[PDB]
């Protein structure tokens, strides 16, 4: 019974505006400490990483069990499809279902 | 941990490690010949790089090439963790190289391309490597490099813009490549000295010199990725396209 909830699952913004991504790791006190966060490009299937800085932040609740992943200033380029991947810290491997963005614009 | 111990004969040790030691074994269905890290989790802790480790494990988990040593699975128990890898039976390019003293032009340039194949692979998933050591490529049953340590993102391997404190970002590759390149068919690496402050001013200062056997083509593609300025190195789809490279590989891109 042990799995990530991440949401939202599918998302459309415009131009300029914002996204916040969420997975908690939900049903266990293995703790989510190690997420990764990974971007496959509209038409593409191929997994990119993506590092923190510049207009990607990044936080994490202990109290929640919870990563979250924040995109500002929105470009249509950014469209694609984000997942939050981990092994956590019970060695145990831990994958967000993903988010479908869409940006207008 | 869907796979457990009991998946898996257990042969002879190929070596000892830092936390623990590496077996031969045989996953039982496939009867395929494998290698299983056993790491030890109190010697984990003590170094103080188990979450690091984790983290490397999960990006090294998704990295499929002929040049990268290829991670099939993990799993665990109480006090062990234990890492499913490629078997590489020849060993590492630092014991080629305590064996041969120094590479001809063909073995170099033949592993300078298995390198610049995987990094222009890992650089196409955003993937950027640490420093590069020679104790850190395995050698595969037809001879082929792989890159072993999982060092995904030791002062003689690394660049001026991370002593520096300097921002850095996948050109740091470039400049492991041609540190490689020199030591191959050197020996050494260049900025090679007796103590830690001037091995540093070496390095910031990009201070080294060829022996007079390296060959015109070697000294030019070297001079290029050991530029000091991150932004003039090349690309490297630039060194597996060099005249000195084509020459001498006995490999593709
Ligand atoms: N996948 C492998 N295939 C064949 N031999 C290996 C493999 N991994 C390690 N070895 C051998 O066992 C030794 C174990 O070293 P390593 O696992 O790199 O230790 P550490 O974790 O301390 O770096 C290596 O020097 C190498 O000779």
């Amino acid at each position: 019974m042990a799995r990530v909830d991440q949401t939202p699952r599918i998302a459309t913004k415009e131009t300029g505006e914002s996204l916040t991504i969420n997975c908690v790791l939900r049903d266990t006190a293995c703790a989510l400490d190690s997420t990764n966060w990974y971007r496959t490009k509209l038409g593409s299937t191929k997994e990119q990483t993506i590092s923190i800085g510049g207009r990607y932040s990044e936080t994490v609740d202990e109290g929640s069990n919870s990563a979250s992943l924040t995109i500002r200033d929105l470009r249509v380029e950014d469209s694609g499809t984000y997942k939050c991947k981990a092994i956590d810290s019970c060695w145990l491997r831990r994958e967000g279902a993903g988010t479908v963005l869409t940006v207008k614009g | 941990r869907q796979w457990a111990l009991e998946d898996f004969e257990i042969g002879r040790p190929l070596g000892k490690g830092k936390f623990g030691n590496v077996y031969l074994a045989r996953e039982k269905q496939s009867k395929f010949i494998l290698a299983l890290k056993v790491l030890f989790k109190a010697q984990l802790e003590k170094a103080g790089v188990e979450h690091q480790l984790r983290r490397e494990v999960e990006i090294q988990s998704h990295l499929r090439h002929p040049n990268i040593l290829r991670l099939y699975g993990y799993f665990h128990d109480a006090t062990r963790v234990y890492l499913i890898l490629e078997y590489a039976p020849l060993g590492t390019v630092y014991r080629e190289l305590q064996k041969l003293s120094k590479f001809d032009e063909q073995r170099t340039a033949t592993y300078i391309t298995e390198l610049a194949n995987a990094l222009s692979y890992c650089h196409s998933k955003r993937v950027i490597h640490r420093d590069i050591k020679p104790e850190n490529l395995l050698l595969g049953s037809a001879g082929e490099l792989k890159i072993a340590d999982f060092g995904w993102s030791t002062l003689d391997y690394l660049p001026p813009e991370m002593i520096e404190g300097r921002m850095h970002d996948e050109k740091v590759d470039l400049w492991s490549l041609g540190v490689l390149c020199y030591e191959f068919l050197v020996g050494k690496p260049p900025f090679e000295a007796n103590t830690y402050q001037e091995t540093y001013k070496r390095i910031s200062r990009v201070e080294f010199t060829f022996p007079d056997f390296v060959t015109e083509g070697a000294r030019d593609l070297i001079s290029r990725l050991l530029k000091h300025n991150p932004s003039q190195r090349p690309m490297l789809r630039e060194v597996l396209e060099h005249p000195w490279i084509t020459a001498n590989s006995s490999k593709p891109s």
